[PDB]
């Protein structure tokens, strides 16, 4: 299995890009987690409202 | 390590463009979503006869 | 039929009624769902999002 | 922590891992610019 | 029997990490994911 | 299964360079050679359990037997900096040493890769070219100027400043290998990162004066002897990979190319089995105004250096 | 063996409930403790 | 991601050893230290595009800051051979230097791997052991004597003689790291090859006198400076792999072992996370009469060397 070290590094770069994108927009997920803890149920219209 | 760089720095620009496009569309549609003034039926469509 | 009626009709078909209700006691799987939903919203603009609870 | 607060072997992480593995296998088996 | 013996107490292992429900605050990160890619392979041998 | 001959492998740079060349999976036989103190270096390297053979030759008498079947000629010979002595006399002694070495190579092995290290290499590679021309055996595709130190320093400084992963960073460098003539192409750095003006200015001056920083940090104890060995070993392994037939041997060397009006210029080249195979043409256009004015500033100084070298190489005996 | 199991069970703030522990159960040359996990762990549905 | 501190990284052995340690894929921080000329070494090593950071400390005043969070302590300090200088004054100078350094590492970082390189290591490892005992911080499992060079020389000579491919050839070496006490176990050499009598005799005497052959080949220019750095780098890499958790870290070191009546003895050991984990006891059973009487001859010499080391290490101040 010479094809096991290739997928791992691809997922590593995917994780790095996801981390770099999530770090800058951390306030969005922070307020959104506060909202989810506040009101138990949650939809996509609330996504688009709370993207600010 | 044997691993040199992977997929690109260009398709990252593509997915960043997609992310930015969708973010701006969501931001725009969260502000100007509701401007309704009137809906009057055109039961006198004059271009048909007059 | 407004938006709320359609949402309440969709919620009554793909959700199971349940007694002895308990919620998540470890916040930290909430972040998993929040991140996956945000990614599925922005990136894949042609796929649904199931509600988070 | 010494990894003390992870959520091993629960519902959706297994499906996510299987989906990523299947996507990677599909991408690699059909490779026979985008990729460096 | 160990109530009046005062043993060396172990630390709690399963105490849940929890968020305050409505305390408005930017909770931090380190700034990264902790996953390390699997790349372990020795250099090719000599006389090539 | 190649053969490498280091000319001056008992000086400052020579011993770590030989130590690094021995331990490579491409070298199988190696001639160490210097005017003195080359017996001990070969004795020390003869105990390492690597299958690369080590033989050594002392003096000009055995220099004729040193260059048989040689594929790569490494020339790190040259006196380091000394107190009380100027640029002119160092130019003369290093130039005379490289004249003798390249003349020995031209007499023995016209078909070996020639790597010139002695300083200043900007005015030393033209000397080697002229003394190869005088024997009718000059091959412009098989004569390089080791200028990988600027690339390594550029990668180090860029990865330290912008906080990027060190293996992934590689910064193009053009011009020469003496102070102002080193122009790093910070606008063509992969992976893609956006720079400011002050950062580019400070990185450029740091890259141009890093050698000066080291030679004052050593308090007159010599020049760079470990990073020079690192860059020389990297270039030697790249040239040996080129001899293998590897199709992506891309390096940054100071060779006789026609990108500008200057006869010799350091840029990205692609090396093949027969030596120089191509020169990367994507480096010299697309520059900003900063790189443009830096290039037109260093052009006259590089021309003066090359003229000094070609004039000193053509003086009568 | 049983005493070590009991001690390392009761050295922890939040281990399972120790029902009892019997040596030589029904003539067998062995020993057994009974530990009942807390209800919160059952309600969680996963393990940490 | 470990931290290595070289104490005496500006001498003969130190600079190539530091250069080789820098190119390791596990080092992340390197603390150079010497009484003088350590700024230039740090300047030389700070330009290589390797993510192992380099910091230097000068003088015993900043030696206290040199040993913070250090996992592996390397001690190649000790002046090389000088003309007109006898054995006792050399032993005094090297032993005083290593005594001060072991006092420093005992005061600062007592849970770090200690590698002793200064010659003779047969009488220097007991000095470090006694000094660590005087502070109550001695760990017999985290103190090694580098005798890998004998193993490398044995492998090289055996592969040269028997015409075996040098990669697989390993020869066990027991005793110490000074002349006659080094006994190669040629009867346990893999791959399995049959030896004659005079071949074993000449191989054993060559292995024992390769050091003096090196020092007389240099004509009084010092000692081995590339092979010693090679063996020290190999042992440092093995120790760093041992800290990484690999379960097959086997080396040949001069450590405190009870396989014989001698407190310290060079033999094959297995290193784990917490230092020494196992000692290969099968090395001393299965010997022929040649290795038997060789061990009987070297036992008294090694005992005298260790006794001299302990005698110096407990001298009053």
């Amino acid at each position: 299995l010479s094809n096991g070290f290739f997928r791992s590094n691809t997922r590593s770069e995917s994780y790095q890009y996801l981390s770099n994108l999530f770090i800058s927009n951390g306030t969005l997920l922070d307020r959104m987690t506060k909202t989810l803890l506040k009101k138990r149920w949650l939809f996509s219209d609330e996504m688009k409202i709370g993207f600010m | 390590p044997m691993e040199t760089q992977i997929i690109s720095d260009d398709t990252w620009k593509l997915v960043d463009e997609i992310w930015d496009k969708k973010v701006e569309e969501i931001k725009a549609e969260a502000v100007i979503q509701i401007e309704e003034e009137k809906k009057k039926p055109q039961i006198l469509m004059a271009t048909h006869f007059f | 039929i407004d938006t709320n009626t359609i949402r309440s009709a969709l919620h009554r078909q793909t959700w199971d009624l349940r007694s002895q209700v308990r919620s998540v006691q470890d916040h930290g799987i909430l972040f998993y769902q929040i991140g996956r939903a945000v990614a599925q919203n922005v990136l894949i603009s042609n796929c649904p999002i199931d509600p988070i609870s | 922590p010494d990894e003390k607060n992870r959520i091993t072997s629960y519902g959706f992480v297994e499906n996510d891992s299987d989906l990523v593995h299947g996507l990677l296998e599909v991408q690699g088996a059909l490779v026979g610019t985008l990729l460096f | 029997k160990m109530k009046d013996l005062s043993p060396l107490m172990f630390e709690d292992f399963v105490k849940p990490f929890q968020i305050n429900p409505d305390d408005e605050e930017l909770l931090p990160h380190k700034d990264r994911v902790s996953y390390q890619p699997v790349d372990l392979r020795a250099a090719p041998l000599h006389r090539s | 299964s190649y053969k490498v001959a280091v000319l001056g492998a008992a000086g400052g740079i020579g011993q770590p360079l030989s130590l690094l060349i021995k331990m490579s999976p491409l070298v199988s036989t190696l001639h160490l050679y210097d005017i003195a103190n080359v017996k001990g270096v070969a004795a020390d390297l003869s105990h390492c359990n690597t299958p690369s053979q080590v033989r050594d030759f002392t003096g000009p008498s055995e220099l004729a037997d040193c260059l048989k079947d040689v594929n790569v000629v490494v020339i790190p010979a040259g006196v380091p900096r000394k107190p009380g002595m100027t640029r002119d006399d160092l130019f003369n002694i290093n130039a005379n040493i490289v004249k003798t070495l390249v003349e020995a190579v031209a007499e023995n092995c016209p078909n070996a890769f020639i790597h010139i290290i002695s300083n200043p290499v900007n005015s030393t590679v033209p000397i080697a070219a002229e003394v190869l021309k005088k024997k009718g055996v000059y091959d412009p595709k098989k004569l390089f100027g080791v200028t990988t130190l600027d690339v390594v320093r550029a990668n180090t400084f860029v990865s330290q400043k912008k906080n990027l992963k060190l293996i992934d960073v590689d910064v193009p460098v053009i011009g020469g290998h003496a102070g102002i003539t080193i122009l790093p192409l910070l606008s063509k750095t992969k992976p893609s990162v956006n720079f400011t003006d002050e950062e580019i200015q400070e990185l450029t001056v740091r890259i141009q004066n890093a050698g000066t920083e080291v030679v004052d940090a050593k308090a007159g104890a010599g020049s760079a002897t470990l990073s020079m060995a690192y860059a020389a070993a990297r270039f030697v392994e790249s040239s040996l990979r080129a001899l293998d037939g590897d199709g992506d041997v891309y390096e940054c060397s100071f060779v006789e190319s026609t990108l500008t009006d200057l006869p010799f210029f350091a840029s990205r080249v692609k090396i093949g089995k027969n030596g120089l195979e191509a020169v990367i043409e994507s480096d010299l256009q697309g520059l900003t105004e900063y790189e443009q004015k830096a290039l037109e500033a260093l052009k006259v100084e590089l021309k003066a250096s090359i003229d000094k070298g070609v004039a000193f190489a053509n003086k009568p005996a | 063996h049983e005493a070590g199991h009991i001690v390392l069970a009761h050295l922890f703030p939040r281990f399972d409930w120790h029902a009892f522990s019997q040596l030589l159960p029904g003539g067998k040359e062995t020993a057994v403790s009974v530990f009942y996990p807390r209800e919160d762990m059952v309600d969680q549905g996963y393990t940490t």
